[PDB]
């Protein structure tokens, strides 16, 4: 029935959910080769949300490989779970977005757009219709917000009504690989703001300290941090694949979590996560999982949730649990940080119970929750772009592409009134 | 990597086992009291 075509663009999508459809096999008994071992009827009446039958028992995802070079798409078939993927799902590019959100978007993106609507146009009317469609990419570097982002453009107007969810990696403030840092993610947060349904916010700095301060793992690999990611982005979809208690969807995410249409960035975190020392001295019950679930450094979002407030937050609880334990955790969090939450919307909080939990634990709970603190990151992207922007700094790279520059003070506008209006409701 | 074994239920298929019947065989069964006498005359016929 509900169908979620996955679609993931650049090297840090692929890469990104290489370990995404790792633990969806891993969730729902999927060999490597496609052929099926666990022998429970809960992992395969609702496989068709990610899979599909390809007429020798086996099931191939439903996602489109987008790279303009063709570096990591050979790294990712080469890898485990590589020979999941259909070959003709991947597009392979030439040339490749050198950092360059101009001619990623315009001059050269214009070519493999047309080999890439294709598939995904295969995929949507393959099925009987979708529920919606999933965009990893980067906003940082050129091959992800250049091209993932027309991508998610014309999407729109081919199928209006369906929810976009789509995680997006940021520009980071204290480290600044890819020099042109501001200029990739200002051009594309103007076309996200009208032309996404919902966008979960990821910081790589974020990512690190949940590695380091909570996980105290001394060596991150660039594959433990997808981890983190992946891990978090099949909890927002549990109760698509599995029955619970108290069911919801990506629509029943958007409707109660975006109560004005224009502002829908999420701040993501992901519950349990406990050092691999410190796994057997820790309890596992709601009261513990909530509390971990509302800190600073939880979050796969860099920005301190106490400068701002929380407009709207939810959590999708995963496992077998007490239903008034999951009640009595969010009123507590609530009346006790009173000045933490918005007061014109009475009980801001959101639940839903899956009862099928993640492997090897037995609860766990997944964050997805509008602030008005993520306006720290959308003004520090903003005079980052203006500090560089007044001196002329590498325009020439971008105008000569077939960009104007009118797009340029047009996105500082359509982004500096995202801050004006997530100022107000603090 | 090894593939840990999936452990899964849900609350339908917990709490909802196929019940035991309850054992019912249980009439409500009453004793009909035994009739009473009609030694009763009329005044005529135990007088006259
Ligand atoms: N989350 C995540 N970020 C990554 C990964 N690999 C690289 N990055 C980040 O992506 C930035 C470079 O992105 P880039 O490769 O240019 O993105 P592209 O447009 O898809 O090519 C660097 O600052 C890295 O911190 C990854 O596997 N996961």
């Amino acid at each position: 029935m509900r169908e979620i075509v996955h679609v993931q663009g650049g090297q840090c999508g692929n890469q990104i959910g290489a370990k995404f459809w790792e633990v969806i096999s891993d969730e729902h008994g999927i060999d490597p080769t496609g052929t099926y071992c666990g022998d429970s009827d809960l992992q395969l009446e609702r496989i068709n949300v990610f899979y599909n039958e390809a007429t020798g028992g086996r099931f191939v995802p439903r996602a489109i490989l987008m790279d303009l070079e063709p570096g990591t798409m050979d790294s990712v078939r080469a890898g485990p779970f590589g020979q999941l993927f259909r070959p003709d799902n991947f597009v392979f590019g030439q040339t490749g977005a050198g950092n360059n959100w101009a001619k990623g978007h315009y001059t050269e993106g214009a070519e493999l757009i047309d080999s890439v609507l294709d598939v995904v146009r295969k995929e949507a009317e393959g099925c009987d219709c979708l529920q919606g469609f999933q965009i990893t990419h980067s906003l940082g570097g050129g091959t992800g917000s250049g091209m993932g982002t027309l991508l998610i453009s014309k999407v729109r107007e081919e199928y209006p009504d369906r929810i976009m969810e789509t995680f997006s990696v940021f520009p980071s403030p204290k480290v600044s690989d890819t020099v042109v840092e501001p200029y990739n993610a200002t051009l594309s947060v103007h076309q996200l703001v009208e032309n996404a349904d919902e966008v979960q916010v990821i910081d790589n700095e974020a990512l690190y300290d949940i590695c380091f301060r909570t996980l105290k793992l001394t060596t991150p690999t660039y594959g433990d941090l997808n981890h983190l990611v992946s891990a978090a982005m099949s909890g927002v979809t549990c109760c698509l694949r599995f029955p619970g208690q108290l069911n919801s969807d990506l629509r029943k995410l958007a409707v109660n979590l975006i109560p004005f249409p224009r502002l829908h960035f999420f701040l993501i975190g992901f519950a349990p996560l406990t050092s691999r020392g410190s796994q057997q001295y820790r309890a596992l019950s709601v009261p513990e999982l909530t509390q971990q679930m509302f800190d600073a450094k939880n979050m796969m979002c860099a920005s301190d949730p106490r400068h701002g407030r929380y407009l709207t937050a939810s959590a999708m609880f995963r496992g077998r649990m007490s239903t008034k334990e999951v009640d009595e955790q969010m009123l507590n969090v609530q009346n006790k940080n009173s000045s933490y939450f918005v007061e014109w919307i009475p009980n801001n909080m959101k639940s839903s119970v899956c009862d099928i939990p993640p492997k090897g634990l037995k609860m766990s709970v997944t964050f997805v929750g509008n602030s008005t603190a993520i306006q720290e990151m959308f003004k520090r992207v903003s005079d980052q772009f203006t500090a560089m922007f007044r001196r002329k700094a590498f325009l020439h790279w971008y105008t000569g592409e077939g960009m104007d520059e009118m797009e340029f003070t047009e996105a500082e506008s359509n982004m500096n009134d995202l801050v004006s209006e997530y100022q107000q409701y603090q | 990597p090894p593939t840990l074994p999936f452990h899964g239920e849900s609350a339908y298929r917990t709490d909802y086992v196929p019940k035991p019947l309850p054992e019912v065989a249980k009439p409500v069964e009453v004793k009909l009291p035994p009739t009473l006498p009609f030694n009763a005359q009329s005044c005529y016929r135990s007088e006259y």
